[PDB]
């Protein structure tokens, strides 16, 4: 059934699973025409798809030329990451298959079912979590990836760093999701903690800064502390 | 004008003929139903009093026999049974009719109701869907399920309806995916109506015989086969016309038949409400809409 906080320890047993985020898939600015009128433009969009147990990332570039003279794309793009998540699934060996994708999104069921008739032994679940892997875009090595693309492509990452020889994958998960949902709350402010210290430095193949374990627990307290009053900020408490 | 010969009437019990009914009270004299109209199929169905559950009744065409009912007090239930002594059959009819022991099937003569219900419906098509050959005459009743729905227990008493399933290889053409979703046309035209049904009549027919055994037997896989098959049309943007506005009549004397309080449980709010109003064919059946709103305009 669907995914949420009494079943959230599944995500890290051993049944090989994928979160597939479509947030950010088509991503368009919005401006005025010389007449006065409202356009938008495209911009450059990917696919999240995540193994938690892992940290194993597949981001799937979609680029602007995708919508070169489609309607309606809004749905068209739902359909485009049903296609792009089942290729991938196609072009794994079985043994590499996910025996279940979690779709953050439940419009995203009935394009991801369609695609995947094929592999009937694939589970397609929601969730109910308000999970935020929108604010993947406010990576910057992962921004910068897709930004600078002129075809589509595929680039893999562990959104773990190195972290996994150290932590949990739970652990590693909370991390994550923390540091997102910080993203996503106030960019500036989180991005203002991560990168506050220059001296402290991002790996050329990792996404984070290389923290040590206690400034991890600073950085985390920080997060924290960012989410708890923009919640204020927000509702005034 | 043919007969419906009741041997007897044991048990107290509501008789539906089409879209007629009477009450008959225990060991009433009664023996059946006379000037039944040739040339359509009939429905003759059953309510006991004291078992409002299990409405049961025998579709049949009066061209393809001579049909009495009979009441087995062991199995307890009026069956039909053909009589092959055809003078037999004759010599008790008129001594019936002579007696007036029989009610006269109340068909007004302005009246095409029943027609316009049955139009596309044949005994044969019957007789695939509900299996059982050694009879002329087909037994359906409120709890036969469909063998779709036997998919998701017992063979010999299902309803074997033609499935439909939009999420189906048989219904998404390989690489047409999102389009074969939307758009059912492919679906709809070459894989059913081309290739299963053969032609649209024999599709409409199907279509009429579910909305019939979910309307007199509450029959729940009938009533979601008769929402398949429109959904099927309406969701597809190519349609011939003649289908198209052979659908809206269809629809239309189903829906003003329909007794209006059973309206809860028999219509699908969301599958009316994406033919008439989001669907491709949403501005095309424009007496069916019209019916719908002045009669269950709740549901919309
Ligand atoms: C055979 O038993 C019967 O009762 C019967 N046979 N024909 C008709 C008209 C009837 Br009633």
């Amino acid at each position: 059934g669907a995914m949420n906080s009494s079943n959230y320890a599944e995500l890290f047993n051993n049944d090989i699973k994928l979160f597939v985020d479509d947030t950010n898939v088509y991503r368009v600015t919005v401006h005025k025409t010389f007449e006065g009128n409202v356009a938008t433009k495209a911009i450059n969009g990917c696919i999240f798809t995540l193994n938690p147990k892992t940290g194993h990332l597949f981001l799937k570039i979609i680029h602007t030329s995708v919508w070169a003279g489609q309607k309606r794309l809004s749905q068209l793009a739902k359909w485009k990451t049903a296609e792009e998540v089942s290729a991938l699934v196609r072009s794994l060996p079985k043994e590499e298959q996910p025996k279940q994708i979690i779709v953050t999104r439940k419009a995203m069921l009935d394009p991801l079912e369609v695609h995947m008739l094929d592999f009937p032994n694939i589970a397609i679940r929601p969730t109910e979590l308000r999970l935020p892997f929108s604010a993947a875009m406010s990576i910057d090595k992962l921004s910068d990836v897709v930004m600078k693309a002129t075809e589509p492509q595929m680039v893999l990452f562990n959104i773990y760093d190195d972290w996994l020889d150290r932590i949990s994958s739970y652990t590693a998960f909370s991390r994550l999701t923390l540091l997102l949902r910080a993203l996503k709350t106030n960019e500036e402010s989180a991005k203002m903690i991560l990168l506050s210290d220059p001296t402290i430095t991002i790996k050329s193949y990792h996404l984070w800064p290389s923290f040590t374990d206690e400034q991890w627990i600073t950085i985390e307290s920080q997060m924290r502390d960012l989410i708890l009053t923009e919640y204020g900020r927000k509702y005034n408490v | 004008m043919n007969t419906v010969p009741f041997t007897s009437a044991p048990i107290e019990v509501t008789i539906g003929i089409d879209q007629y009914s009477f009450n008959v009270k225990e060991n009433q004299p009664f023996h059946g139903i006379k000037d039944i109209p040739i040339g359509h199929v009939h429905v003759i169905h059953f309510q006991h009093a004291d078992n409002s559950s299990m409405r049961y009744g025998y579709w049949f065409d009066c061209r393809m026999g001579n049909f009495y009912i009979q009441y087995d007090p062991k199995d307890g239930l009026y069956k039909m049974m053909e009589e092959r002594d055809g003078a037999k059959f004759e010599n008790i009819v008129h001594n019936f009719k002579e007696r007036q022991m029989m009610v006269s099937y109340p068909k007004i003569d302005e009246d095409d109701t029943w027609y316009n219900l049955t139009e596309f419906v044949q005994m044969d098509k019957i007789r695939k869907i509900v299996r059982k050959d050694e009879n002329q005459f087909s037994y359906v009743d409120s709890s036969m399920t469909t063998v779709q729905e036997n998919e998701l227990s017992d063979p010999a008493h299902s309803l074997n309806y033609t499935v439909i399933n939009f999420k189906s290889r048989e219904a998404i053409r390989p690489g047409h995916e999102m389009e074969d979703f939307l758009d059912k046309s492919y679906y709809l035209n070459t894989v059913m109506l081309q290739g299963i049904f053969k032609n649209s009549s024999n599709y409409f027919g199907e279509l009429q015989f579910a909305f019939l055994n979910a309307m007199f037997f509450g029959n729940y896989g009938s009533s979601l086969q008769w929402h398949a098959m429109i959904e099927l049309i309406c969701s597809s943007a190519t349609v011939p016309k003649h289908m198209l506005d052979k659908l809206d009549e269809i629809l239309y004397y189903q829906i003003k038949t329909l007794p209006e309080q059973y309206s809860d449980i028999l219509l699908n709010e969301r599958v009316w409400n994406i033919c008439l109003y989001s669907s491709f064919q949403k501005n095309s059946l424009h007496n069916t809409e019209k019916i719908m709103e002045n009669k269950y305009p709740e549901l919309l």
